[PDB]
């Protein structure tokens, strides 16, 4: 089997910029190497074919080059919506196999969160539950923290959190942290603050609430 | 136009047996070959077989005989089966149609449709809300936890609200379930005035909820 070999799992790029991403085959395979892209929550999406054709529609800042062992997919000038992952492939000789992807991410200007918290729904208290969530919306860089209080005192190991991939048009990121509680917990404390540490803020900003209040 | 689509078990015991249909429209499978790729969460692509026009199959060595392909040409329907499932085989796997210059590259994928290989039982969600502050943008959202296995999807407002929408990731539980949360800032404005309902979809358990999302 030939192995295709990206040589970066992660590119950095800004939007405006070229960008290019190699691929390298372990034998020769002529011309015939495809490349996809590969956007958050989606299939892959053919660009390229045989090395250097376009497929139908694809934008004309994507192209391929390279024959042999070394080929190089580049994107002229960089889209946000560009954000995903780029794979090569090649269909020189089965098994058809594909390099590992190379994921772009894209710098821009700092951006603070706007940060909210939400209390448990009665709903869930029902069940002996609670979830309390905090959202960090629309910021960059990634880099963030987030610490839960419970009257006033710092949480550890209750909470869990997920980020969401940079935006398609404006290239921040979102944060979800939920803390979780038995119910006869939750209701036997009163404040519930999220308190949040990022670039874009000077000091760490708290949405709290008081259950009940 | 061309589409291709696929349906399938959600979970797979181990050691069980995977059987996945992808229908086609928009072309004939007569004159095209369709091949199954998959892809283990968070990973990369591995090509598994492909079934020609006209019926012949090739597959990957590597999955050691364990899968077949077949197909209703009348019915425009591909059908990936594959035997003895184990953990290697948990992956989301798509059917796509290849280029006609047959090149093995592959111009149209379905939407993919992910197994997950678990002794485990299917649970669905529930789903609760995450109600605007009553203390100008409010976000709002859905919690919708403790099902498994994954995925669920969630609208707003049947697709009517896209814009400042983020669904995170889901976070797997201690107790084996998964949790997610779906939100979206709106105009404070709004919120008198605007309904905000998230819908949720879970295949594998075959759910569907809907929540009205209210300031409380």
């Amino acid at each position: 089997d030939i192995v295709m070999t990206q040589s970066h799992k992660f590119m950095s790029t800004s939007v405006g910029d070229r960008v290019s991403i190699t691929c390298k085959a372990s034998q020769d395979v002529s011309t015939a190497v495809a490349w996809y892209q590969q956007k958050p929550g989606q299939s892959p999406k053919l660009l390229i074919y045989s090395a250097s054709y376009r497929y139908t529609g694809v934008p004309d800042r994507f192209t391929g080059s390279g024959s042999g062992t070394d080929f190089t997919f580049t994107i002229s000038s960089v889209q946000a919506e560009d954000l995903a992952v780029y794979y090569c492939q090649q269909h020189y000789s089965t098994p058809w196999t594909f390099g590992g992807g190379t994921k772009l991410e894209l710098k821009r200007t700092v951006a603070a969160p706007s940060v909210f918290i939400f209390p448990p729904s009665d709903e869930q208290l029902k069940s002996g539950t609670a979830s309390v969530v905090c959202l960090l919306n629309n910021f960059y860089p990634r880099e963030a923290k987030v610490q839960w209080k419970v009257d006033n005192a710092l949480q550890s190991g209750n909470s869990q959190e997920s980020v969401t991939e940079q935006d398609s048009k404006d290239s921040t990121y979102s944060l979800s942290s939920t803390l979780t509680l038995s119910k006869a917990d939750y209701e036997k404390h009163k404040v519930y603050a999220c308190e949040v540490t990022h670039q874009g803020l000077s000091s760490p900003v708290t949405k709290s609430f008081n259950r009940g209040e | 136009q061309v589409q291709l689509k696929e349906s399938g078990p959600g979970l797979v015991a181990p050691s069980q047996s995977l059987s996945i249909t992808c229908t086609v429209s928009g072309f004939s499978l007569s004159r095209y070959s369709v091949h199954w790729v998959r892809q283990p969460p968070g990973k990369g692509l591995e090509w598994l077989g492909m079934i020609w026009g006209g019926g012949s199959t090739d597959y990957n060595s590597a999955l050691k005989s364990r899968l077949s392909i077949s197909k209703d040409n009348s019915k425009s329907q591909v059908f990936l089966k594959m035997n003895s499932l184990q953990t290697d085989d948990t992956a989301m796997y798509y059917c796509a149609r290849s280029g006609v210059r047959a090149q093995a590259w592959f111009a149209y994928w379905g939407q993919g449709t992910l197994v997950t290989v678990s002794a485990a039982s299917t649970k669905g969600p529930s789903v609760f809300p995450l109600a605007p502050s009553s203390k100008g943008t409010a976000a709002l959202g859905c919690l919708v936890k403790d099902y498994f296995p994954e995925p669920v999807t969630v609208s707003w407002n049947s697709g009517a609200l896209t814009s400042g929408v983020h669904t995170f990731p889901a976070v797997l539980q201690s107790s084996g379930l998964y949790s997610l949360s779906s939100v979206v800032t709106v105009p404070s404005s709004s919120l008198g005035t605007q309904t905000y309902i998230c819908n949720v979809n879970h295949k594998p358990s075959n759910t569907k909820v809907d929540k009205k999302v209210e300031p409380a």
